[PDB]
C-alpha cells in the first residue's frame, strides 16, 4: 500500500516549517530547503513545525508515516537494523519496533497497520499558545539511514498529515530525510554537491 | 613481544562483532580471554539496551571517527590504571562496534580500532606489561 504522497495544502494551508540550524558540523539536526531534506542524529529529537495558513480544530490527528525515497522501494516499511529491536530501548510508551517517535508532547500514540504492516505515529493536534504561532512538534528518530536490513543504506521521506477527528484529510506534505551521527558532514555529501 | 594485549583487544572486539547485524565484519595461561569474555558480554547486554551509558558518553558527537577515540580513550584516561574502569572501557568499545556495523557507519569502528591499535603497541602493551593489567585483573577476578 502506498501512501498519497500528494502535496495537500487543503484549506488550511498546511505547510511544512523547519528549523535553518545551518550547515555547521556541531548540530543534532538541520534541514536542507534546497532539496527539502532533513538530516538528523541518532536518537536525537527533531523539532517540526505545522505552518498552518488556518487553525484547524483542536482535536485533530497528525499522522507521520515514513516510506523510501525509492518509487520502486516504497512497498517496503522503514524499519529498525538487526541489532536496535531487540535492544529494549523502550520507555513505557514508545514501542521498540517503532523507528519514528515523538518527545515533549505526553500524548502521543502509534498506528500500526496490520495490512501493510505500516509503522505511523499519530499525535492529536495541539493548541498553539502564546508565542507559538507555529505547532513545533518533537519527533525523534531512533535509528540511522544508513542502517542495514530495515533503511539499508536508503533515503527516507516522512509524509506529515493531519486529518480530523474521524479521518477526514484536512493537509498532507512531505519531506526526505537523512539520518546519521553528523548531519553537518552528510548535507555537505548531498546539498554542497548538487551546487 | 608476543602481543597478547593487541591480541586480546582486538579479539574481544571481534567477538563482540559477531554479534548480530554484521556485513563487513564476517567476511573481512591467564585465561585473560575467558575473563574478558564473561564480564565483556554481560556488560554488553546492559549497555546494547540503546539507553546506556554509551549514550550519555558518545552522545553522538559529530565526529565519530576520531572524536570519538578521544572520548573512549580519555574514559580509561579520567581513572588510570583501574581493574574497574578498563571493564568499563572494554564494553564502551565492544558494544559500540556492534552499533557500527550493524549501522552501516563503518568508519565509526574502523578508524577508532586503527587508533587504538597503534597506541596499544605504541604505550598501552609496554605499560600493562610492567605496571599490571588484565594479569592483575585475573588476580582479583578468577585467581582470588
Amino acid at each position: 500500500s502506498v501512501p498519497s504522497q500528494k502535496t495537500y495544502q487543503g484549506s488550511y494551508g498546511f505547510r511544512l516549517g523547519f528549523l535553518h540550524s545551518g550547515t555547521a558540523k556541531s548540530v543534532t539536526c538541520t534541514y536542507s530547503p534546497a532539496l527539502n531534506k532533513m538530516f538528523c542524529q541518532l536518537a536525537k529529537t527533531c523539532p517540526v513545525q505545522l505552518w498552518v495558513d488556518s487553525t484547524p480544530p483542536p482535536g485533530t490527528r497528525v499522522r507521520a508515516m515514513a516510506i523510501y525515497k525509492q518509487s520502486q522501494h516504497m512497498t517496503e516499511v522503514v524499519r529498525r537494523c538487526p541489532h536496535h529491536e531487540r535492544c529494549s530501548d523502550s520507555d513505557g510508551l514508545a514501542p521498540p519496533q517503532h523507528l519514528i517517535r515523538v518527545e515533549g508532547n505526553l500524548r502521543v500514540e502509534y498506528l500500526d497497520d496490520r495490512n501493510t504492516f505500516r509503522h505511523s505515529v499519530v499525535v492529536p493536534y495541539e493548541p498553539p499558545e502564546v508565542g507559538s504561532d507555529c505547532t513545533t512538534i518533537h519527533y525523534n528518530y531512533m535509528c540511522n539511514s544508513s542502517c542495514m536490513g530495515g533503511m539499508n543504506r536508503r533515503p527516507i521521506l516522512t509524509i506529515i498529515t493531519l486529518e480530523d477527528s474521524s479521518g477526514n484529510l484536512l493537509g498532507r506534505n512531505s519531506f526526505e530525510v537523512r539520518v546519521c551521527a553528523c548531519p553537518g558532514r552528510d548535507r555537505r555529501t548531498e546539498e554542497e554537491n548538487l551546487r | 613481544m608476543s602481543q597478547s594485549n593487541r591480541e586480546l583487544v582486538v579479539d574481544f572486539l571481534s567477538y563482540k562483532l559477531s554479534q548480530k547485524g554484521y556485513s563487513w565484519s564476517q567476511f573481512s595461561m591467564a585465561a585473560v580471554k575467558q575473563a574478558l569474555r564473561e564480564a565483556g558480554d554481560e556488560f554488553e547486554l546492559r549497555y546494547r539496551r540503546a539507553f546506556s551509558d554509551l549514550t550519555s558518553q558518545l552522545h553522538i558527537t559529530p565526529g565519530t571517527a576520531y572524536q570519538s577515540f578521544e572520548q573512549v580513550v580519555n574514559e580509561l584516561f579520567r581513572d588510570g590504571v583501574n581493574w574497574g574502569r578498563i571493564v568499563a572501557f572494554f564494553s564502551f568499545g565492544g558494544a559500540l562496534c556492534v552499533e557500527s556495523v550493524d549501522k552501516e557507519m563503518q568508519v565509526l569502528v574502523s578508524r577508532i580500532a586503527a587508533w587504538m591499535a597503534t597506541y596499544l603497541n605504541d604505550h598501552l602493551e609496554p605499560w600493562i606489561q610492567e605496571n599490571g593489567g588484565w594479569d592483575t585483573f585475573v588476580e582479583l577476578y578468577g585467581n582470588n
